[PDB]
RNA sequence: GGAUAGUGGCCUACCAUGGUUUCAACGGGUAACGGGGAAUAAGGGUUCGAUUCCGGAGAGGGAGCCUGAGAAACGGCUACCACAUCCAAGGAAGGCAGCAGGCGCGCAAAUUACCCAAUCCUAAUUCAGGGAGGUAGUGACAAUAAAUAACGAUACAGGGCGGUCUUGUAAUUGGAAUGAGUACAAUGUAAAUACCUUAACGAGGAACAAUUGGAGGGCAAGUCUGGUGCCAGCAGCCGCGGUAAUUCCAGCUCCAAUAGCGUAUAUUAAAGUUGUUGCAGUUAAAAAGCUCGUAGUUGAACUUUGGGCCCGGUUGGCCG
RNA sequence: GGACUUUUACUUUGAAAAAAUUAGAGUGUUCAAAGCAGGCGUAUUGCUCGAAUAUAUUAGCAUGGAAUAAUAGAAUAGGACG
């Protein structure tokens, strides 16, 4: 359609973002960087929406102006940044810092977490290759490349990053019974540590999940991101640690908590 | 009657992170007029059909006075 | 380029329109609850109607379906809760049977005038139309409140409504001061 | 089996059979040909005006016997002339022929309706104004 | 048939009905006050029983 | 091989003779953009989608191209065709299927108004710009809620069983209530406007006065009065009027729906009159004059059944 | 990793799966159409639940079933195992 679309009318953002349908006529289009655009989360929703510090949009970007806000190290002053899974907002003002990690029922959730887990985190290694002059590489979901990795970190395994500068220290990996986090279609935000791989030469190899609940689910590999071992995560998780609470489930203990 | 409101740390606070209108509806902040949106407009399309300064053109309007 | 602000109509009509019978029971019913117009009837019919298609269709399902579960105890649980449907009958099979009149014995009109406090159907609903009778300092003008059987306790009038009293009003004011 | 085959894999026969079949009903075909839109001058369009070509006086079908007064108008937007009938008692001392009318049909999928011979279509403002509203004098004429 | 019949008649009887004047009457009541006014009329004190029920009986 | 960003008859050279089709090719039509979807509610269906989201195409019709990351761009250029403006006659300039607004077309559709406050976007970028967008106007498109009244006392009257319980029908009464409107004010808003609050006002029939159809049948509501006299007119259909008109024109009374109601056209149910579910074919519409027969549809029965062991699951009973 | 696999239709479960729409939960927009808000104290400097579920169904993918209905297999043995 003669180049790039540079706009997001409303009822086209995600769904996980918790958009209000009149509010005008556009969402913020997120902008171009580390995570995929149908797959990540804007500072202006985040510091709006979310943690409903900003009242306009207006304000937002006086917010950030200022520096107060960095995203895995640097500022980030970008409103519509592309802020994706695991990254770490922190925040001058306030001491806060944050992980971004979803819910079981698929939105990205506020978790606030302490200044000493804020100095690192994870990531799925997408590939992994040769490149210039011999040094191997990696990139992962961040969207960032690390050079000279360990021969064993292959695809597919998670890694642990300083954030203060750029190598790795710890980089578990994709072997049967490691804990999981799904992170695609609506399974996505259950977690459970790993079933067993179907191959399936030629595409898609399917990964099955067990949720320490006794409770079988399946997903595609691209989706599983291993986070480490069984009962034994390497991040802050969520309230309820996804375990797909059952529609009559949620509302029985949502009537549970009855007298004030 | 429910609302919304917030106070400042400081008044200087205010007064720059507080939008203009409001500062004008407390009385904060000057109500200087402006014309209209619709004119500086048409004042944009009259400046762009110039090209320069546009003061040494005022020179040959008055001076073919003679032609 | 803006959200389709969603809409729907609340009134069915029946498809023979001259049936007598119909008529005559659809009259009283009105001329009784204090109605208006008869679609304020018809629109009853509507609704009733609806959960009946909502609730026969989960009667066919597997008894005890999950989803079947769910929106029937929702179902019978929001009915209760506005006082229409009898506690002894919350196993949905008697949803199917709630005669339309009992949704309008449970409308606010209605009430104002059970709990005696109207005399009239009719001095009920100017009553309620004219700044009078609240919850609580709530005061709600619309007849057709369908009261949750719960803020059935507190009905007293408003507290400015000068038939509880705030003050004389502004006919008697003056039909007594015009000396 | 009287017919119409049963096979699991007859799909296509039976599709096309009835597709084939459907002619044979007057809307459909109506709808399908597009007769609305070549024939029945109207455009297919719920009315149209015209000017009024002369007054005539039709002699009723039996076993009625009058005379309904109706007018001979051309359709401004194709050219076509159709007669129709301006009813109410008088209403044809409103025509003022060589004014402008609008026209409806008759409610009967052209047939017309009555004992007027071949008129499927009536007068409803003329001057373009309000016929019945000129009927009871809550509206007038127009100077031309 | 013929199509040329007279029209010197058009609004012939409309012409000669000698039109009489509507009568003054009371302001009657609206919707709930009228379907109520029914509701009395029809359904409180039936006015006639001398076989069955009817609505407008002139010479009765 | 050339060309492309790159695959490819994309193009060229050489060579060959292939490729689709009754399982409908090829051609024609479309009052055709496709889709998310809309209407109609037993179900199966039938019918519509220009139009708020997604995709595509276009900018009067074609073609060509500069810039560039990205355009065969049109609120860019070049040419031709059509349209068409200014002029000093030499020449020059234009592209609203953007916002409004205008002509025409027609059955058919609103202001040449305000603001970047919101929602978002762009730039060198917190600032500027944004007829994107938001405000108001116009607006019975559709959709929600629902005023035009409510109580008395009395008075003959009924009926309860004139007394004291009201059925109320009353042509004098009666003090109560309130918003429709009007308007200090605050709120509202970018600034206004409305809405929410609320002082002062603001209802008795002259009103703040509901309508639109209909009253022979379907189909609810008069064989009342006047008129007319196969005339005028009514009548979706059956039928009314030729001198007491249950139908026309009216007065009266009545019915249905009621801030809405009638009409025209289309569509859906009704329609088991398109029938897969689910029609009909002796005589009502319909079995080729007859047999062969390719495509198509359909096509008898028979191959590991039966017996034994184990595990652990889910309801429900007696217990709790 | 190697060596080799007669082909189908059907049915199960699951993934993939835009939002609005629709069905539908919660929430008392004074009701309602709607909206995705909201509900709580210490209302002095905060506490807190949400923003479900369903739905796609033709085709493609993945998985269990082996009835029904096809296809192929050893007859000039040019068969099968070694
Ligand atoms: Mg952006
Ligand atoms: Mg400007
Ligand atoms: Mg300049
Ligand atoms: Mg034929
Ligand atoms: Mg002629
Ligand atoms: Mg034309
Ligand atoms: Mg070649
Ligand atoms: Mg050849
Ligand atoms: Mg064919
Ligand atoms: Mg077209
Ligand atoms: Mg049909
Ligand atoms: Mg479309
Ligand atoms: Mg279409
Ligand atoms: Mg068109
Ligand atoms: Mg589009
Ligand atoms: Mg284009
Ligand atoms: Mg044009
Ligand atoms: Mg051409
Ligand atoms: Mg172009
Ligand atoms: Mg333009
Ligand atoms: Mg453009
Ligand atoms: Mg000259
Ligand atoms: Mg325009
Ligand atoms: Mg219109
Ligand atoms: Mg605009
Ligand atoms: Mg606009
Ligand atoms: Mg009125
Ligand atoms: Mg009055
Ligand atoms: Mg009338
Ligand atoms: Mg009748
Ligand atoms: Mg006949
Ligand atoms: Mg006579
Ligand atoms: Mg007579
Ligand atoms: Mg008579
Ligand atoms: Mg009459
Ligand atoms: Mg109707
Ligand atoms: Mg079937
Ligand atoms: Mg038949
Ligand atoms: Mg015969
Ligand atoms: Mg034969
Ligand atoms: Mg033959
Ligand atoms: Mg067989």
């Amino acid at each position: 359609a003669r180049g790039p679309k540079k706009h997001l009318k409303r009822l086209a953002a995600p769904h996980h973002w918790l958009l209000d349908k009149l509010s005008g006529c556009y969402a913020p289009r997120p902008s171009a960087g580390p995570h995929k655009l149908r797959e990540s989360l804007p500072l202006i929703v985040f510091l709006r929406n979310r943690l409903k510090y900003a009242l306009n949009g207006r304000e937002v970007k006086a917010i950030l102006m200022q520096r107060h806000v960095k995203v895995d190290g640097k500022v980030r002053t970008d409103t519509t940044y592309p802020a994706g899974f695991m990254d770490v907002i922190t925040l001058d003002a306030t001491n806060e810092n944050f992980r971004l990690v979803y819910d079981v029922k698929g939105r990205f959730a506020v978790h606030r977490i302490t200044d000493e887990e804020a100095s690192y985190k994870l990531g799925k290694v997408k590939k992994v290759q040769l490149g210039k002059k011999g040094v191997p590489y990696v990139v992962t979901h961040d969207g960032r490349t690390i050079r000279y990795p360990d021969p064993n970190i292959k695809v597919n395994d998670t890694v642990k990053i300083d954030l203060a500068s750029g190598k790795i220290t710890d980089f578990i990996k994709f072997d049967a019974g490691k804990l999981v986090y799904v992170t695609g279609g609506r399974n996505l935000g259950r977690i459970g540590t790993i079933v067993h791989k179907e191959r399936h030469d030629g595409g898609f190899d399917l990964v099955h999940i067990k949720d320490s609940l006794d409770n079988t689910f399946v997903t595609r590999l691209n989706n599983v991101f291993v986070i480490g071992e069984q009962g034994k995560p390497y991040i802050s998780l969520p309230k309820g640690k996804g375990i797909k609470l059952s529609i009559a489930e949620e509302r029985d203990r949502r009537r549970a908590q009855q007298g004030l | 009657s429910v609302g919304f409101g917030l106070v400042y740390n400081s008044v200087a606070e205010a007064k720059k992170f507080e939008p203009t209108y409001r500062l004008v509806r407390y009385g904060l902040a000057e109500k200087v007029e402006k014309a209209s949106r619709q004119q500086r407009k048409q004042k944009k399309n009259r400046d762009k059909k110039i090209f320069g300064t546009g003061k040494r053109l005022a020179k040959k309007v008055a001076r073919r006075n003679a032609d | 380029p803006r959200a389709p602000r969603t809409y729907s109509k609340t009134y069915s009509t029946p498809k023979r329109p001259y049936e007598s019978s119909r008529l005559d029971a659809e009259l009283k019913l009105a001329g009784e609850f204090g109605l208006k117009n008869k679609k304020e009837i018809y629109r009853i019919s509507f609704q009733l109607s609806k959960i009946r298609r909502a609730a026969r269709d989960l009667l066919t399902r597997d008894e005890k379906d999950p989803k079947r579960l769910f929106e029937g105890n929702a179902l019978i649980r929001r009915l209760v809760r506005v006082g229409v449907l009898s506690e002894d009958k919350k196993k949905l099979d008697y949803v199917l049977a709630l005669k339309v009149e009992d949704f309008l014995e449970r409308r606010l009109q209605t009430q104002v005038y059970k709990l005696g406090l109207a005399k009239s159907v009719h001095h009920a609903r100017v009553l309620i139309t004219q700044r009078h009778i609240a919850v609580g300092k709530q005061i709600v003008n619309i007849p057709s409140f369908m009261v949750r059987l719960d803020s059935e306790k507190h009905i007293d009038f408003a507290p400015t409504s000068p038939f509880g009293g705030a003050r004389p009003g502004r006919v008697a004011r003056r039909n007594a001061a015009r000396k | 089996g009287k017919g119409k085959p049963r096979g699991l894999n007859s799909a296509r026969k039976l599709r096309v059979h009835r597709r084939n079949n459907r002619w044979a009903e007057n809307n459909y075909k109506k709808r399908l040909l597009g007769t609305a839109f070549k024939s029945s001058p109207f455009g297919g369009s719920s009315h149209a005006k015209g000017i009024v070509l002369e007054k005539l006086g039709i002699e009723s079908k039996q076993p009625n016997s009058a005379i309904r007064k109706c007018v001979r108008v051309q359709l401004i937007k194709n050219g076509k002339k159709v007669t129709a009938f301006v009813p109410n008692d008088g209403c044809l001392n409103f025509v003022d022929e060589n004014d402008e009318v609008l026209l409806a049909g008759f409610g009967r999928k052209g047939k017309a309706k009555g004992d007027i011979p071949g008129v499927r279509f009536k007068v409803v403002k003329v001057s373009g104004v309000s016929l019945l509203a000129l009927w009871k004098e809550k509206k007038e004429k127009p100077r031309s | 048939a013929k199509v040329h019949g007279s029209l010197a008649r058009a609004g012939k009887v409309k012409s000669q009905t000698p039109k009489v004047e509507k009568t003054e009457k009371p302001k009657k009541p609206k919707g709930r006050a009228y379907k109520r006014l029914l509701y009395t009329r029809r359904f409180v004190n039936v006015t006639l029983v001398n076989g069955k029920r009817r609505m407008n009986p002139g010479p009765s």
